[PDB]
C-alpha cells in the first residue's frame, strides 16, 4: 500500500477539461440539459480573480 | 455498466428540474456583486435578484431553470441597475 | 427518478403506458408525468359507465399503440359513419355517438380551450379542465357524479404538485412544451465558443469529437513514454534511512512565548471567603490589606527593557487598586499600548510626492529571526511533572448517581485520575490560565476601551492527611502577579504582565521580560527570607486566544482518552479487569539519566502526557501545527520499520525540508524537534533501519 | 377581541407602502418558503465565544413582557433591577435570574399528565431503561461495523409526506388541504391524536416538531454487535463498542418487533394465495392486498400502506411490494439467504448441460448475508474466483458456503442427480416447471447428506501453514487438517454496504421480478411453510381460506348492504336522519334483505324493543351512530307488544345484544371501525356519533369538487356539517386557494378504474 | 433532541446595524414584517411550506373574512365590529389594487 497526499490539486485541473468531460457525459441524456451543463465550466474557462 | 452516466444524469435533471431557487440560498458565504462584497448566499441572492426586479421587472421563474435563463439573458442586457448606498454629508 | 415520483402520487399501472408512450410517440424524461395525469383522467372517466346494453358506454383509444388506434378510430367510420377526422381523439362515447377529447391545463380555462377548439371546433365532445376547479367545454357536460370525481383527483394531485413545486414544466404544447431549449445569449454562445482546450474552435466540433469518442489502446504506449520523461523516483527506505538526523536552526537560544512564567513564579496565599472571593475582582482589594502593599521596586533594574514606563505603571496599579481597580489614564494609556502608530496618506495627492520624492517613499515587510532549541524547557517539564504542595486547582464538577456495571468503573477511573493530576503543577498553570483569562474575557464586555486591572489567580483547597481531625482541609486562593489590560485596534488586545518570583533571571531565555529587584519575601517550613524579584512585560492576545486557552480544561480529556485505551486494549486481551494493574504495573519510557533510558508507571507518566497536552495548548504557533502535520509522516514511516514492514518515502529532501521550513522561534516545536532526534537515535540503535551521527 | 383588529390594521398599514405591497400580490404563496428564508437571525461565526460573551451582561436576553405583567411582579427580593421600559421589537429585555425566580414562586398548577404524551417518543426512551438487568465484563469484541438498522423505533412508523400530512391535520383544521389517501385509509391514529393535542392549545410548532420525530426511526449506518433489534440500538454505547459488554436486553422491546415479523408471515400467505392460481398472478395478487386489513396493537390500518411503505426489506416482502408501486431497490434475495453486489457486471446467457440453464459470466464481486454469519465472494465465468467467510456458528457457515455455491453454479452443479427428475424437476403446480437454481437449492434443503454432497464436491485440499486460521473443515472448523478449495474463513465479522438507490419494475407470471432489466431478484417462493395461523387479522373476497360460514356470510352481508350503501344521497340514512323522520329507515328495501334471517318465534318481540330504541334516539345530541345499525334490522316486522325481554336477537341461531360487543357484533370504542368475526368494515363520510366530536370536521367527508360557478356563502369547516345533500358550498382550503364542493358520491375506482382497461388494450 | 422549558433568542451585535449594511437591510426589514404578518395569520406557514394556487394578499384577506365570520356567528364579538373589520379588508384592498 501507499497512503497518497496530493498538493496543487485545485490549481492543476482545469475547467476546460471539465467541459469536455461533461460535454462526454451528457453525450446522450439530453439536448435540453447537456446545454445546461457546459454553462458551468465556461464560466471558469472565463474567470476573473480579485 | 454501460448507461452508468445517462442514469445518473437522469436523477441530476430530475432532482434539479423540481429545485426551487430559494434553496441556493443554502451554503457557504458567496461574493455580492452589487456591493462588491462577500456575503451570507441567502442576502446576496436577495440583492441579486432585487436588482433584478428594480431593473426589468420582478422575477417570476420560481425554478433553477427560469433562474438560469435569466442569468444568461443578462449578460447580453447593455445596462443593469443596482440597489447602491451612497452616505451624502 | 421520475418513475419515484409519478408512482408516489398516480396509479402504479397507470404510470407503466405513460413510460411506454414516451418511448415512442415522442422523447421527453420527464414528460410521463403531464401525460400520467391525461391518461388517468380518461379511464376513471369511462370506465364505472355501461350502456343500456351490454357493450360499455365508451372506449378508449389514447392509451393504445399508435398504429392500432388508426384503425381503431376508422371503426366508427363503420360503426356510426361519422366524417374520418384528422386528429385522432381520446375517447368514443357511445349513447352520445360522438367524439371526445380531455384537455387538462393550469392557468385560466380559456387559454387553452381556444387552442384546442381552433384544433376541432364543434366537431367533437372537447371537455377541458384547470386543476383549480375552473372549468370550460363544449355544449354538454358529462354526468354529474363523474365531474365531481375526477375534479377530486385533479385538486388533490395539483396540491402534489405544488408540494414538489412543479409547475411551469407541465404546461400544454402550444403554451410551454415548445420552449423547453436552455436560452442561448449571444455573449454565453461566445464565450463558450472560445472557453474550448482543443485546436477546435467552434463549441459543435469538440461536443462531435466528444459524443463520438472511442479510446484505442495507446495510452500503455502513452503512459510508458510518459514514464520515460517522468524519471519518477523508485525510493527505498534502506537507502535513505538516514534522513540526514534532523536539520535544527542555529542562533539566539529561544525565549519563554508562554504568557506567563511557570516555575520561577512565585504564588501569595489567602483564605478565601465564599461572599468576598464571589467578586474575584476584589480579591486583589483584600490582599493589599495584607503585606502586597509594602512591595516596592527600585528604578535601577537587572536585564530591563523599559524600566521607567513599567515602574510608574506600577505605582498606577496600586494607587488605583486603593480607590478601584481601574487605571485612571487617557494618555499614558496610548504610549503604553504604543511601547505604535502610523499616519495615513491618500494616493490622489501621493502622486505629486513620488513626483518629488520626500519623506523617503519605500515599501518593505519583515521576517521572523530564527532561534535554537532551548534549554531551560526540560527543566520547566521537569518542574511541571511533580505535584505541588497545594492539593487541586482546576474547579471539577460532581459526580453523578451509579450503577454497578459502567458507573462504578468510569467514576472510580475518574476520581483516581483526576486525584494525581490536580496535585500537579502544570495542573496550577492549567488553573491561573483558566480563572485570569476569564477574569480578562469578562473584563472586555464590562470595560471596553478602558483601561482596568485585572489580577492573576489560581484557586486551591489544601489537603491535610496527618490522619488527625485537623480544623479543615484549608481553603483558599493563591495569587501570582497582577495583569494589566488595555482595548486596542475589533481585534488582539494589549495585555501587560507582571508577576512575582524568588528565583534569579535568566537572560537566555526572559530576553523578552523586564526583571526588577522589588525587595524581600518571607518563605519557611519546619520538621529565612529570600529576595524577591518582579518579572514584566507585554503581549498580545487574540480574542481566539483568550477563548481556547480559558478552556484549558480540555487537555484533560485528550489524556483521558489516550490512557483509557491503553488500559482497555491490554486488559481486552486477558479478558480480565486489567485497569488497576495495568496503570501501576505496564512500564512507559519517560526519559534518559546518565546515559540510561528510563521509564515510569503509567500512573506518573501520564503526567507527562498531561503536561504534553497542557504545552500543545499554551504553545500551539502555526509553526507547532505544520510541525506535528508533517511529523506523522516520520512517525508512520518508524512504525513501519519496527514491525519490519520495509516502508519507501518518496522525497525525504523535501519532507525534512518542510520540517525544517516550519521550525522558526517556537519553544516547544523545537524542543519536539531535538525530541524526535532523541528519539530516532534510541530507535536505530534498538534495530537499525535509521541513522546515528 | 382587538387580536383579530390590530392584524387587519397591520396589513392596511404593509399594504399602503407598495414596496411591500407588490411583493405581496405577485406570485404564489409558496414565495413565503423563500421570504422567510431571507432571513438569518444572526451571525454565526464564533458559537462558544458568542455565547460565553451573550450571558456575561446581566440584561441582555430578549423575553415575553405581557405574561409575566399578568402573572407575577417585575420587581426583585434583593433589589437587583429586573425590568424597564426601554425597547426594534415589541419584546422588552430583563435579566436572566427572573427565568429562575417564576420558576421557584410563580402560581401554576395541575401541567403533569399534559407533557409526557407530548414526548411520547422521549419519555418511552426513559421508561424502557427501567426495566433491565445488568452485567460486567471485557473482551476483544468484533463488532458488525455497518448495519443500515432502524434507531429509536416506534409502533406506526411512517413516511416523511404522509406524516407531514398527520401533522398538519392534528396541529389545525383551519389551514389543512383536505388529503385523502392517508386519511380515510389510516384514521384512528388520526383520531387518537387530534383528539389528545386539539382541545388544549399549547405549543403548536413544537409537538408538531417532536411528532415528525415520534414516528421516525433513525436508520443510521452504525457498529452493532451481534444485537441488531432496533431496542438495544437507541442505547447501543452503555452496551459496548470494540472492548465494552452488557447484559440480560433481549426481553424489554416495543410490540413492534414482533409485529414486524407477523407482517412478513402474512405476505407468506398472501403470496401462497397468487401461488395457487397460475391462470394469472398479477390480477390476483393485488386484490388480496388491498383487500387485507392489519390490526395494530392499537390501531387498524391497511395491508397496502404497511406494505409500500415498510423498512424491512425480506424476501417476501420484495415479492408483495413488486405488485405495487413501491421502489425499494439494493435487496438481493435468493432463498433464506440476502446478498448485495458490488463489483463489475455481465449478461445472461443459455447454457446447457447434462445433470436449459441461465448462467451469469461477470467477474461481479457480492456480500453474503445469512443467520450469524456473513461473507464476501466473487463470481468469474459461472465459477466462485474468490470467497471469505466472517461467520459466527460452524453450521451457518456451512450454510453460507453451500447457498453461495448454488447462485455460483460450477460444472459439478450438474454431476450429483440422486433423484431430482422424479419429483424436484416438475413442480406440481398446475403443472409448472421449476427453475434450476432453486430446484439444486430444494435438494439441499431436503436431508443433511444432501449438503455433505456439493460440500465435497469443491475441491478439498490439506491446507498450508499460514492458511492454519483460515481454512475451513467440512463440518465447519477451524482445524485446517482438511479444507475446502478457493475458500478462508475471516476471525471476525465482514461489513455490510449500503447504497441510497430505488428501483422498480414490473414482477413476470411466475413471481419473477426481473427488475433493472434482469437479476432475478424475486426468488420465486423463499420457504414452503404450508401453515395457516393468525391473530388479529382481517381477510376478504373468496380469500381461497375457508373461515366464512353460510350463516354468518348471511349475517354479515346482510348487514353490510345496509351499513356500505347508505350515505350518498336521499332515501339514505344520512338525510333521513337530519329529516328525523325514521319510517322510511324502517321500510328501507336493504332492511327486507335481512328480515327473513331473524328468529320467528320472538320476530314480533324484537322488533318491538327495536323500533324503541331507534326512535328514542331520533333526538339529536343522544343517538349513538353505531347502536343504529346493530338494531335497525330487526325493526321491519310488525311490533308485538311481547313483554317478554329481547336482548338477545337470534338471526339464526346467533344473537346480537345492544352494547356488549360479541362474536356477531363488535361495537368498537372511540374510533369508527366494526368488526364482523374475522372480518371488518366501516364508512367514514355521514357519522356525527356522540363520540367523534374531535373529528366531526374530518369525519363528516364525502364531499368532492365541481365548480366555483355559484356564489355559494364561504362557510367555515364547522359550518360544512349543516348544508344538506345536492348542496353547492364554497371553502377555503389549505395555505390559499379556495374550492367549491357539493355532498358527493365518494371518489371511487382509484386503482380498479384504469387497470381494467389497461388490461383491455393488453 | 430538544427539551422546551428554557427557549429564548440570541440579541444581535450593534454592529452590522452601524454600516450602511443596515440601509441595505432597509430591505430585508421589509420581508420581515411581512413574514411575520403571514405567520400571524397561518399558523402552519413555517411548519407546512404554504401552498396553492392564491397570491399571499389574497389568501391573508379571505382567511382574515374567514377567522372574522367564525368568531362572530358563535363566538364573543360584535356585529359592528365585524363589519369594520371588513371595511378594513376592503380599504387594504385599495392600497393593493392601486399599486
Ligand atoms: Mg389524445
Ligand atoms: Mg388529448
Amino acid at each position: 500500500n501507499i497512503t497518497g497526499d496530493n498538493s496543487k490539486w485545485n490549481e492543476c485541473q482545469q475547467p476546460e477539461a471539465y467541459l469536455a468531460l461533461l460535454a462526454y457525459i451528457t453525450k446522450d441524456s439530453s439536448d435540453l440539459m447537456k446545454d445546461l451543463c457546459s454553462v458551468a465550466p465556461v464560466l471558469f474557462c472565463n474567470k476573473f480573480v480579485k | 455498466g454501460e448507461g452508468f452516466f445517462k442514469h445518473c444524469v437522469m436523477e441530476a435533471e430530475t432532482e434539479i428540474l423540481k429545485m426551487h431557487f430559494s434553496r441556493l440560498t443554502e451554503g457557504r458565504q458567496t461574493y455580492d456583486w452589487t456591493s462588491e462584497r462577500n456575503m451570507p448566499a441567502a442576502t446576496a441572492l436577495q440583492l441579486t435578484v432585487d436588482a433584478i426586479k428594480e431593473t426589468e421587472g420582478p422575477f417570476k421563474g420560481t425554478t433553477m431553470l427560469e433562474y438560469c435563463n435569466k442569468m444568461i439573458e443578462m449578460l447580453d442586457w447593455k445596462e443593469i441597475k443596482f440597489k447602491k448606498v451612497k452616505t451624502v454629508v | 427518478t421520475f418513475a419515484e415520483i409519478a408512482e408516489a402520487f398516480l396509479e402504479p399501472e397507470a404510470v407503466r403506458i405513460a413510460k411506454e408512450a414516451v418511448e415512442e410517440y415522442g422523447d421527453h424524461e420527464r414528460k410521463i408525468i403531464q401525460i400520467g395525469i391525461h391518461f388517468q383522467v380518461c379511464c376513471m372517466f369511462c370506465d364505472e359507465y355501461l350502456s343500456t346494453n351490454g357493450s360499455d358506454r365508451f372506449v378508449l383509444i389514447e392509451g393504445r399503440k399508435r398504429g392500432t388506434a388508426v384503425s381503431l378510430q376508422n371503426e366508427l367510420c363503420k360503426s356510426y359513419d361519422l366524417e374520418p377526422l384528422p386528429f385522432l381523439c381520446d375517447i368514443f362515447d357511445r349513447e352520445e355517438k360522438q367524439f371526445v377529447e380531455i384537455g387538462i391545463t393550469r392557468k385560466a380555462d380559456d387559454s387553452y380551450f381556444q387552442s384546442k377548439f381552433g384544433k376541432l371546433g364543434n366537431s367533437c365532445k372537447i371537455f377541458v379542465f384547470s386543476y383549480d376547479g375552473r372549468l370550460d367545454k363544449n355544449c354538454e357536460g358529462p354526468m354529474e357524479e363523474q365531474k365531481l370525481r375526477i375534479f377530486s383527483f385533479l385538486a388533490t394531485a395539483a396540491d402534489f404538485l405544488r408540494k414538489e413545486n412543479m409547475f411551469n414544466e407541465i404546461f400544454l404544447p402550444d403554451n410551454e412544451e415548445t420552449i423547453i431549449e436552455m436560452k442561448k445569449g449571444k455573449t454565453f454562445l461566445e464565450l463558450r465558443d472560445e472557453s474550448v482546450p482543443l485546436p477546435f474552435q467552434t463549441y459543435e466540433q469538440m461536443k462531435d469529437y466528444c459524443e463520438k469518442f472511442k479510446g484505442n489502446p495507446r495510452e500503455l504506449a502513452s503512459k510508458v513514454s510518459q514514464m520515460q520523461s517522468n524519471i519518477k523516483l523508485p525510493i527505498k527506505h534502506y537507502e535513505q534511512n538516514k534522513f540526514r538526523q534532523i536539520r535544527l536552526p542555529k542562533g539566539p537560544m529561544a525565549p519563554y512565548t508562554h504568557k506567563f512564567l511557570m516555575e520561577e513564579a512565585w504564588m501569595f496565599t489567602k483564605i478565601s471567603d465564599p461572599e468576598r472571593s464571589r467578586a474575584g475582582e476584589i480579591l486583589i482589594d483584600f490582599f493589599k490589606k495584607g503585606n502586597l502593599s509594602a512591595i516596592r521596586p527600585k528604578d535601577k533594574p537587572l536585564q530591563g527593557k523599559y524600566p521607567i514606563h513599567y515602574k510608574n505603571l506600577w505605582n498606577q496599579i496600586k494607587a488605583a487598586i486603593a480607590d478601584r481597580t481601574m487605571v485612571i489614564n487617557e494618555n499614558d494609556h496610548s504610549e503604553f499600548l504604543g511601547g505604535r502608530a502610523s499616519k495615513k496618506i491618500p494616493e490622489i495627492s501621493l502622486t505629486q510626492d513620488v513626483i518629488t520624492t520626500e519623506g523617503l517613499k519605500q515599501s518593505e515587510n519583515k521576517l521572523p529571526e530564527p532561534r535554537s532549541f532551548p534549554r531551560w524547557f526540560n527543566a520547566e517539564w521537569m518542574w511541571a511533572i511533580k505535584d505541588s504542595d497545594l492539593t487541586g486547582w482546576v474547579p471539577m464538577a460532581e459526580y453523578p448517581p451509579a450503577d454497578n456495571e459502567l458507573e462504578d468503573y468510569a467514576e472510580h477511573l475518574n476520581k483516581t485520575m483526576e486525584g494525581v493530576l490536580q496535585g500537579t503543577n502544570c495542573a496550577r498553570e492549567m488553573g491561573k490560565c483558566i480563572l485570569t483569562v476569564g477574569a480578562l474575557m469578562t473584563e472586555c464586555r464590562l470595560f471596553p476601551g478602558k483601561i482596568k486591572v485585572v489580577p492573576i489567580y489560581a484557586r486551591s483547597k489544601e489537603r491535610k492527611s496527618m490522619q488527625e481531625g485537623l480544623p479543615v482541609p484549608s481553603e483558599m486562593d493563591c495569587l501570582f502577579g497582577i495583569c494589566v489590560k488595555s482595548k486596542s485596534h475589533d481585534g488582539m488586545y494589549t495585555i501587560i504582565t507582571f508577576e512575582f518570583s524568588i528565583r534569579e533571571p535568566n537572560l537566555e531565555k526572559h530576553q523578552k521580560y523586564t526583571v526588577f529587584e522589588a525587595g524581600h519575601t518571607t518563605v519557611r517550613m519546619k520538621k529565612r527570607e529570600v529576595p524577591l524579584y518582579l518579572y514584566c512585560r507585554t503581549t498580545a492576545l487574540s480574542k481566539i486566544k483568550n477563548d481556547w486557552l480559558s478552556k484549558a480544561r480540555r487537555c484533560f480529556i485528550t489524556t483521558m482518552d489516550t490512557v483509557e485505551t491503553i488500559c482497555l486494549r491490554e486488559s481486552a486481551k486477558a479478558e480480565e479487569n486489567l485497569v488497576e494493574k495495568t496503570l501501576n504495573e505496564k512500564q512507559m519510557w519517560i526519559g534518559k539519566k546518565n546515559g540510561e533510558l528510563i521509564a515510569q508507571p503509567l500512573r506518573e507518566a501520564l503526567r507527562v502526557q498531561l503536561v504534553q497536552q497542557f504545552y500543545f495548548c499554551i504553545y500551539n504557533d502555526s509553526q507547532l501545527e505544520g510541525f506535528c502535520n508533517e511529523q506523522k509522516k516520520i512517525l508512520m514511516a518508524l512504525e513501519g520499520d519496527k514491525k519490519n514492514k520495509s516502508s519507501f518515502g518518496f522525497n525525504p529532501e523535501g519532507l525534512l525540508e518542510k520540517i525544517e521550513e516550519c521550525l522558526i522561534n517556537n519553544p516547544m516545536c523545537l524542543f519536539m524537534a531535538q525530541r524526535l532526534n532523541e528519539l530516532v537515535i534510541e530507535a536505530s540503535k534498538r534495530g537499525a533501519k535509521f541513522f546515528k551521527t | 377581541m382587538s387580536l383579530l383588529l390590530t392584524i387587519a390594521k397591520e396589513y392596511k398599514r404593509l399594504c399602503q407602502d407598495a414596496k411591500a405591497a407588490q411583493m405581496m400580490t405577485v406570485g404564489t404563496v409558496s414565495n413565503y418558503t423563500t421570504f422567510k428564508k431571507w432571513t438569518t437571525s444572526r451571525k454565526e461565526k464564533n458559537p462558544s465565544l458568542r455565547m460565553r460573551w451573550a450571558m456575561s451582561s446581566k440584561f441582555p436576553i430578549i423575553a415575553n413582557k405581557r405574561m409575566l405583567e399578568e402573572a407575577q411582579i417585575p420587581k426583585e427580593h434583593n433589589n437587583v433591577a429586573l425590568w424597564e421600559d426601554t425597547e426594534k421589537r415589541d419584546h422588552v429585555l430583563a435579566s436572566a435570574s427572573c427565568i429562575n425566580y417564576w420558576n421557584f414562586c410563580g402560581p401554576c398548577v395541575n401541567n403533569s399528565e399534559v407533557i409526557k404524551e407530548v414526548y411520547k417518543s422521549r419519555f418511552g426512551r426513559l421508561e424502557r431503561r427501567k426495566e433491565i438487568m445488568w452485567k460486567e465484563l471485557r473482551f476483544t469484541l468484533v463488532d458488525r461495523q455497518r448495519r443500515r438498522v432502524d434507531t429509536q423505533p416506534v409502533e406506526q412508523r411512517l413516511r416523511t409526506g404522509e406524516i407531514k400530512d398527520l401533522q398538519m391535520w392534528t396541529l389545525f383544521e383551519d389551514e389543512a388541504p383536505l388529503a385523502s389517501k392517508f386519511i380515510l385509509d389510516n384514521y384512528g391514529l388520526v383520531k387518537e391524536m387530534r383528539s389528545k393535542f386539539a382541545n388544549k392549545p399549547l405549543n403548536k410548532e413544537v409537538v408538531a416538531h417532536m411528532l415528525e420525530k415520534q414516528f421516525n426511526p433513525e436508520s443510521r449506518f452504525l457498529p452493532v454487535f451481534g444485537a441488531i433489534r432496533p431496542e438495544r440500538m437507541e442505547l447501543i454505547h452503555a452496551l459496548g463498542g470494540e472492548t465494552w459488554i452488557q447484559e440480560a436486553n433481549t426481553a424489554g422491546i416495543s410490540n413492534v418487533d414482533q409485529r414486524k415479523n407477523d407482517i412478513r408471515a402474512v405476505c407468506r400467505k398472501v403470496c401462497l394465495a397468487a401461488n395457487a392460481s397460475i391462470m394469472n398472478a398479477k390480477s390476483k395478487l393485488v386484490e388480496y392486498i388491498k383487500s387485507t386489513s392489519m390490526r395494530i396493537g392499537e390501531t387498524e390500518r391497511k395491508l397496502e400502506e404497511l406494505i409500500l411503505e415498510t423498512d424491512d426489506v425480506s424476501p417476501e416482502v420484495t415479492l408483495c411490494k413488486s405488485a405495487l408501486g413501491g421502489q425499494l431497490g439494493k435487496t438481493l434475495s435468493f432463498g433464506p439467504m440476502l446478498l448485495k453486489k458490488i463489483s463489475g457486471s455481465g449478461v445472461k446467457v443459455k447454457d446447457t448441460v447434462y445433470i436449459q440453464f441461465e448462467y451469469w459470466s461477470e467477474q461481479e464481486e457480492f456480500y453474503g448475508e445469512y443467520k450469524s454469519a456473513t461473507a464476501l465472494f466473487s463470481r468469474k465465468e459461472r465459477s466462485l474466483e474468490w470467497i471469505t467467510i466472517g461467520g459466527g456458528i460452524n453450521e451457518d457457515r456451512k450454510r453460507l458456503l453451500a447457498m453461495c455455491m448454488i447462485f455460483c453454479r460450477d460444472g459439478d452443479y450438474f454431476k450429483d442427480a440422486p433423484a431430482t427428475i422424479t419429483m424436484a424437476d416438475l413442480s406440481t403446480k398446475l403443472g409448472r416447471e421449476i427453475p434450476y437454481q432453486y430446484v439444486m437449492m430444494n435438494w439441499i434443503q431436503k436431508s443433511e447428506d444432501n449438503l455433505e454432497a456439493l460440500l465435497y464436491s469443491r475441491g478439498i485440499v490439506e491446507t498450508n501453514p499460514g492458511k492454519m486460521g483460515s481454512s475451513m473443515g467440512i463440518d465447519g472448523s477451524k482445524r485446517a487438517i482438511k479444507s475446502l478449495r478457493a475458500v478462508t474463513i475471516q476471525s471476525g465479522k465482514i461489513d455490510m454496504p449500503e447504497s441510497k438507490e430505488k428501483i422498480h419494475l414490473e414482477l413476470s407470471d411466475n413471481l419473477e421480478a426481473f427488475d433493472s432489466s434482469g437479476r432475478i431478484v424475486a426468488t420465486i417462493l423463499d420457504l414452503p411453510s404450508d401453515k395457516k395461523v393468525t391473530f388479529q387479522d382481517v381477510s376478504f373476497q373468496h380469500p381461497d381460506l375457508a373461515v366464512l360460514r353460510d350463516e354468518k356470510t348471511a349475517i354479515t352481508k346482510g348487514y353490510e348492504a345496509l351499513i356500505k350503501r347508505l350515505g350518498t344521497g336521499d332515501n339514505d340514512i344520512p338525510s333521513l336522519i337530519a329529516k328525523k323522520d325514521y319510517l322510511s329507515l324502517y321500510n328501507l328495501p336493504e332492511v327486507k334483505l335481512m328480515a327473513p334471517l331473524i328468529r320467528p318465534n320472538r320476530k314480533g318481540v324484537y322488533s318491538r324493543v327495536a323500533r324503541k330504541l331507534v326512535s328514542t334516539q331520533v333526538t339529536t345530541g343522544h343517538y349513538s351512530l353505531h347502536e343504529l345499525i346493530k338494531v335497525l334490522p330487526f325493526t321491519y316486522f310488525a311490533p308485538k307488544q311481547g313483554m317478554f325481554e329481547g336482548r338477545l336477537f337470534f338471526s339464526n341461531d346467533s344473537f346480537v345484544e345492544p352494547g356488549v360487543n360479541n362474536n356477531v357484533f363488535s361495537w368498537s370504542k372511540a374510533d369508527s371501525s366494526k368488526i364482523y368475526c374475522h372480518g371488518i368494515a366501516i364508512r367514514v363520510p355521514l357519522v356525527v356519533g356522540d363520540e367523534h366530536m374531535d373529528t366531526s370536521l374530518a369525519l363528516l367527508e364525502g364531499f368532492s369538487v365541481c365548480e366555483n360557478d355559484p356564489r355559494a356563502p364561504m362557510v367555515t369547516r364547522q359550518d360544512l356539517i349543516d348544508v344538506g345533500f345536492g348542496q353547492k358550498v364554497r371553502l377555503f382550503v389549505g395555505q390559499g386557494s379556495v374550492r367549491t364542493f357539493k355532498r358527493t358520491a365518494s371518489q371511487r375506482a382509484a386503482s380498479s378504474d384504469v387497470n381494467k382497461n389497461v388490461k383491455k388494450i393488453k | 433532541a430538544v427539551v422546551s422549558t428554557h427557549s429564548f433568542r440570541t440579541r444581535a451585535n450593534r454592529t452590522l446595524l452601524n454600516t450602511d449594511m443596515r440601509a441595505m437591510m432597509a430591505e430585508e426589514k421589509r420581508y420581515q414584517m411581512v413574514c411575520d404578518m403571514f405567520k400571524s395569520v397561518f399558523e402552519s406557514a413555517d411548519i407546512n411550506p404554504p401552498i396553492g394556487a392564491m397570491s399571499i394578499g389574497e389568501a391573508i384577506e379571505e382567511k382574515l373574512l374567514e377567522r372574522a365570520k367564525m368568531k362572530r356567528d358563535i363566538g364573543a364579538i360584535e356585529d359592528s365590529e365585524y363589519e369594520e373589520i371588513k371595511d378594513i379588508i376592503r380599504d387594504a384592498k385599495k392600497a393593493r389594487l392601486e399599486s
